[PDB]
């Protein structure tokens, strides 16, 4: 990491409903379970 | 006027009927709640006074808990609940169980509730059943219910999408005896008859989705998209349409020849998307490749009877015309002598719509081919050793023998069986 | 809506129970006085499977106790989730029986039958769809064994159709813990062959071994046994509770996994069993929870399934994975040890997958095998059998209690038959 | 409650009380056919000394004459009211004598 | 994504082993804890070579670590790294092989060799490809000697294909420390030459001189000699693990060095190893490195190459380099010393260049010679060995292990056979 000579939640402006149910969304669960089906091939 | 009713029997059926009616919620812009914000869903969805659009369908299971899903899920607004048909006790991999005492009154109540649904309907281009054979509630009961439909309604178009074993890969153990049990039952009855293979599917999901762990959702993903290209003449407008009745004309030469071979294409991820043409060339040489097909059944091995080929999207008839010229023109595909045409090309308008949470791409262009081709007699060829194999000790047949069966049934249906054989080795000869 | 009756005999059969329905309603969040406590609406929407609900939000257990003496189910009351059952599913003598079948088959156990008979149609009637009775005892003692036999007689004599599943602890190999134990087990198996659907076999000295070798415990006491028993007894029934992508009943399991009616003896095993150390040196996926379960150590079973072949093996999973995924890792099990599995079965697997996996663990896998590696069990209890025969030493309780001795040589007879059967079928050749 | 091996084979005919007559394979173990024709016990059977016919009695005087192959009954003979017992097929011969009570 | 399985035996082969699976740690940026914290992406890229994940970020070293005696990996546990290995991979008896080669393999050995080979095969299926084995042990004692020849014979028949790499420590020429190292490294030797298909010989009094005369060290223990033994084992792989300008697997290693099967044993020496005085003084270049590699005195073996004739000899360099100019500089070394190069081979050099250096080091290469010097080692070792047999010292406590004499002139033979063939490729001639 170089150095450089302000929360990412605080930028974009997400919800506290946002972040709880981050994972909870549906289509998160549809990417989760093809990064899953996509074993070590899913950083590709 | 162009109503298809829908019947999806047992677990698979039921899975693959969740796939196929949210693919045809998206296409038609229907909301899952049931209504929409013309008259082009007329063929999959009956609407109402109110405007809420109910599918014409039937879930048959004897078992609670897959129905429940989806009585539980999001399209729990959508269907109608008493279609919704739930058994008590499941069939327990028995075909016997699941056509001779439980399936009676289950079947019973379907026919009903299909007499009510054709009632609704001014046309009937045909039925659509999705069952797994390989399974007592899919094999046996799905066979009960064509034979009544066959008995009854009589001349109505029913195309099976059946899905038998995978040649080496299985779940079950008794999935032999009871898949040669339903072959020997559906022979007869069902007009046109789809084979899928999980392995086949699978290899399908590997290579070209790049899935290292397909699983049921995906293959049923698949399988609706290509039930929704087979369909999309009906539902939208374009040149060349293909109906349910010319499948069975421009595909079935002889009434016991009616097993046919699918294969979409293109199968591509997104992130491999828009990095090849995807022409109609390719993409027609893509559903003719032998991996592409959903049956573990090599057509090298065989020769092509007839191609129904299914273009959605931005196809033109010049383009279909010289990728099927191309394609007679190639060698590794072989037909055989006595159909010098062997190819029924139908285009539509309508790109395929891609499904939000698939691993589908959304590509302009796509090719459903089904064909019937003599190759397909190669895994009856492996279901009939794999039965005998078994059936020489008569190993869990006391378990069909229990639920009111005879092993001269048994003998039946391996009989019958080796009939196909003989017959598709006969077809094939010159 | 398919319910299930549980049945507990014997000290042994009452404890595992006991332990059983702890991790169950553990499973189901449903505290000891009853009330659910889960959040979550997957638990409760198969509770009626295990449960019935009270007047109140109150859950209880569709659970029946039977025993001889009351010291072991007044332990009962006094366990963890000894309030959860109806009072009135205590069935209970007064004089215990002495390890003896004889006492608890015929002379203690014919009274008390009425109401073990009258409590079981009691609850069963209740059910909307029942799947069947789940019986859970220990072979090799009086009370449980005994009167657990007689009360399946008794049940497949009032309801054939319905399923008949059984947990039975059989007799371990070396360290035996009554001297009966070979009488009680012969003449148990030989009412199991006859009576029982679907039977487990489990071993002291099995369980031992795994939770010594693969657990790593130090001082396992028989809460540890009755856990690993109740886990497994859990996973063959959580796809009648829970959502599968591929689900299978306990008749399905019965039909995939028996090719003949005689051979329904089963050794079963739990994955993932893993040492508390080694909890983070482990990761959790499908070939490793296949390796576990396909080693002859995580077996629970006392014979191992090396000297016999495999007629079939069920394996339910739980937790999110995929189908292929399964379905390869066992066809790949197959091909690797085509010699360990029967030749004139194309397909020796039943393979399952629940939604649902168990509390703590992202996956878990239950195996079932039904091989003819049991034979060297029934071979060792009748190389004891035979030898106390000989000389009839401790016949004369048996005898006081009105039994003929051509009743034991009878017992002697069917298991030595079931061993030639299991033989047979591992010696068969395809045509 | 009756056996007898197939002429030269290693078929066995049993007849049982529960008024069935089941022939098996001995070195298979399995039942090849049954035979569901009677009412009543089964107390004997008989083979053609070929082995084309069984005659199979019944504790109610019926005695009834399945083919092999055929897997059929091709006589259902009654007797008096008393039972059968055992039966004989004539050496080469189109006849059957029965016991009786 | 080509695997590798390493296994260490005895306490020497643990030690080391220890030390090179720290070495290799430090090189992948592992903290002992497991978690990545190199902070570089080649690091990560290959790391599946040596590592697996666990259920966090954790990455364990696919390491088998082998003993009859519990005290060694008591050690290896408490040692700096040692908390990275999966407990279940330490397999350790309770009687340790009293320096008995007999013991370790016969008697001992065959005991926990089972556990040994579950423990290796479950590592290997886990594997998506495996290259090979590598096996860090030392000849000329007990448990090392025995436990590793036998595995390694296990392994051959169990994986003829997969490649076999050995790390042996032979015993040192002049100060010996264990009386029956002339026996151990007899035995050992016959099962390696059938066995091993790549075997790097090492010795103590060789690594003492090395750290004497190149490194200048004043009181060495034995973590120096492990440590630069931990390098050689680091760099020969080190082409699989990062990205190479002209890369190059062990099997092609061993395709470019062994010309005939049984000539496949190899010294090896590491560059550059400078003391502290002069590292600001000495040039780091390829010539520098070339003029190293090729002494005699950085030989690790204790055998010196100007006896012999170099029959094949591989170098992989590590550096962002000319590929021009190490081809040049081994082809001027070639022609320079013809006369220790074998003249029926046109090229005895096969060079290996990789893109990432080891840590800390601008530049690095090693060597592995495949010469006919090492026939003076074995020499030597046969000239104790028969001083030993004539009399029959220290017979009776192998002979009471049950294996016959004749294995020892079995061995012998074999040892002096190889001996003949070195010589015989040394002093053949072209044409
Ligand atoms: N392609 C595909 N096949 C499936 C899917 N789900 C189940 N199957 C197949 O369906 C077969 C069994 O289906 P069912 O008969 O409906 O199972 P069930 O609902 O429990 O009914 P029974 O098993 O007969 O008691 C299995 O052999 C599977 O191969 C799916 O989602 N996709
Ligand atoms: N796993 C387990 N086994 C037990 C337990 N208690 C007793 N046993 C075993 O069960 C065997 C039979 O005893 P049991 O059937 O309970 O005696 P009974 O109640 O008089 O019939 C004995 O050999 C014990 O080793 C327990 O809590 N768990
Ligand atoms: N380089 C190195 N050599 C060692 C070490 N420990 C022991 N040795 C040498 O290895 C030889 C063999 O010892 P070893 O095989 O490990 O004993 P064993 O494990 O009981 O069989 C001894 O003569 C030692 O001189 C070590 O840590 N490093």
């Amino acid at each position: 990491q170089p150095q450089q000579p302000v929360p990412l939640a605080q930028s974009l402006g997400l919800t506290q409903d946002e972040v709880a149910g981050a994972l909870s969304h549906p289509m998160v669960h549809e990417l989760a379970r093809s990064l899953y089906g996509k074993a070590s091939g899913a950083t590709s | 006027m162009r109503e298809v009713i829908s019947i999806h029997i047992g677990q698979a059926g039921i899975q693959v009927g969740n796939a196929c009616w949210e693919l045809y919620c998206l296409e038609h812009g229907i909301q899952p709640d049931g209504q929409m914000p013309d008259d082009a869903f007329n063929t999959f969805f009956s609407e109402t006074g109110a405007g809420k659009h109910v599918p014409r369908c039937i879930f048959l299971d004897l078992e609670p808990t897959v129905v429940d899903e989806v009585r539980t899920g999001t399209y729990r607004q959508l269907f109608h609940p008493e279609q919704l048909i739930s058994g008590k006790e499941d069939a327990a991999n028995n075909f016997a169980r699941g056509h001779y005492t439980i399936g009676k009154e289950i079947v019973d109540l379907a026919l009903d509730r299909i007499r009510k649904l054709a009632d609704n309907c001014t046309g009937l281009q045909g039925f659509l059943v999705f069952n797994a054979v390989g399974g007592g509630t899919g094999s046996g009961l799905g066979s009960l219910l064509l034979e009544r439909l066959s008995v009854d309604y009589g001349k109505k178009s029913k195309l099976g999408f059946t899905v038998y074993p995978s040649p080496q890969v299985s779940t079950a153990v008794v999935e032999p005896y009871n898949s040669v049990l339903s072959t020997h039952s559906l022979l007869e009855h069902t007009d046109v008859a789809v084979m899928l293979d999980n392995e086949a599917i699978y290899d399908i999901c590997r290579r070209s989705l790049d899935i290292e762990r397909p699983t049921y959702t995906n293959l049923n993903r698949l399988i609706a998209q290509v039930i929704s290209s087979l369909t999309a003449s009906l539902r939208f407008d374009g040149a060349l349409n293909v109906d349910i009745t010319e499948f069975q004309t421009n595909l079935v030469p002889y009434p016991r020849i009616h097993f046919m071979l699918s294969s979409y294409a293109p199968i591509i991820s997104a992130e491999k998307a828009y990095h090849e043409q995807l022409s109609v060339a390719e993409i027609t040489n893509a559903a003719f490749e032998p991996a592409s097909m959903m049956v573990k059944c090599d057509p090298r091995h065989g020769k092509y009877m007839a191609c129904c080929l299914m273009y959605r999207g931005d196809v033109v008839p010049k383009d279909v015309n010289a990728s099927v010229a191309t394609i007679k023109t190639k060698r590794t595909i072989q037909f055989v002598d006595w159909c010098p045409t062997g190819f029924k090309c139908g285009i539509n308008y309508q790109p395929p719509t891609v499904v939000p949470g698939g691993d589908l791409a959304k590509v302009q262009r796509a090719v459903c081919m089904i064909s019937n081709s003599t190759a397909i007699g190669e895994i009856f060829s492996r279901l009939d050793h794999k039965f005998d194999l078994m059936y020489a000790k008569r190993a869990f047949v006391h378990w069909y023998v229990g639920e009111g069966m005879e092993e001269g049934e048994f003998s039946e249906a391996r009989e019958d069986l080796a009939a196909l054989e003989k017959d598709f080795e006969e077809v094939g000869a010159e | 809506m398919r319910e299930i009756v549980h049945i507990q005999g014997g000290q042994c059969g009452n404890q595992i129970g006991a332990k059983f329905w702890e991790v169950v309603s553990d499973e189901h969040g449903i505290d000891p006085t009853g009330t659910y406590h889960g959040d979550s609406d997957l638990q409760l929407e198969r509770i009626n499977v295990y449960f019935n609900e009270a007047t109140g939000g109150r859950y209880v257990p569709r659970a029946i106790l039977m025993d001889l003496e009351p010291g072991t189910m007044d332990s009962v009351r006094s366990g963890p989730y000894g309030q959860i059952f109806r009072p009135d599913n205590f069935v209970f003598g007064q004089t215990g029986a002495g390890n003896n079948w004889a006492k608890g088959h015929y002379t203690e156990g014919a009274e008390l039958i009425d109401s073990v008979l009258d409590v079981v149609r009691k609850e069963a009637e209740s059910c909307d769809c029942l799947q069947g009775f789940q019986v859970c005892h220990s072979l090799g003692g009086g009370t449980g064994s005994g009167m657990g036999t007689l009360l399946i007689s008794k049940i497949r004599e009032e309801y054939p159709d319905r399923m008949m599943l059984t947990f039975s602890v059989v007799p371990s190999p070396k360290v035996s813990d009554t001297v009966v134990e070979p009488y009680n087990a012969t003449l148990s198996v030989h009412q199991l062959v006859e009576n029982a659907d679907e039977c487990m076999v489990l071993d002291n000295e099995a369980l031992y071994d795994i939770c010594f070798r693969t657990l790593k415990l130090t001082t396992p006491t028989f809460g540890d046994l009755n856990h690993l028993i109740s886990a497994v007894m859990s996973g063959i029934t959580c796809c009648l509770r829970f959502p599968g992508q591929l689900n299978a009943d306990l008749r399905k399991l019965a039909v995939n996994l028996i090719p003949f009616p005689r051979l329904h003896f089963f050794m079963v095993g739990f994955t993932p069993l893993t040492s508390r150390g080694s909890q983070q040196y482990r990761a959790l996926t499908v070939p490793e929870l296949t390796q576990q379960m396909w080693d002859a150590k995580n077996m629970m079973c006392a014979a191992d399934p090396r000297h016999g072949r495999y007629l079939t093996a069920s394996a339910l999973f739980r937790g999110r994975m995929s189908t292929k995924e399964v379905d390869e890792q066992m066809l790949n099990v197959q091909n690797k040890n085509s010699s360990y599995f029967v030749e004139w079965i194309p397909n020796n697997v039943k393979s399952s997958v629940c939604d649902i996996p168990p509390k703590g663990l992202k996956m878990s896998a239950t195996f079932i095998g039904n091989s003819t590696a049991i034979q060297e069990m029934f071979k060792r209890v009748s190389e004891q059998f035979t030898a106390m025969f000989r000389r009839k030493a401790f016949l004369h309780w048996y005898t006081g209690e009105g039994m003929d001795e051509m009743e034991f040589t009878e017992a002697e007879s069917n298991m030595n038959d079931l061993v030639s059967e299991y033989q047979q079928y591992q010696d068969a050749s395809a045509e | 409650n009756d056996l007898a091996w197939q002429p030269f084979s290693s078929s066995l005919a049993t007849a049982s009380s529960d008024k069935t007559v089941s022939v098996w394979d001995a070195r298979a173990g399995l039942c090849t056919q049954t035979y569901y024709g009677h009412q009543n016990s089964c107390n004997g059977v008989s083979f053609n000394i070929l082995g084309t016919q069984l005659a199979s009695t019944d504790a109610d005087g019926v005695v009834k004459l399945w083919d092999t192959r055929m897997t059929a009954e091709v006589a259902t003979i009654n007797t008096g009211k008393h039972p059968a017992n055992k039966s004989c097929f004539d050496r080469s011969g189109q006849v059957l004598a029965v016991a009786c009570d």
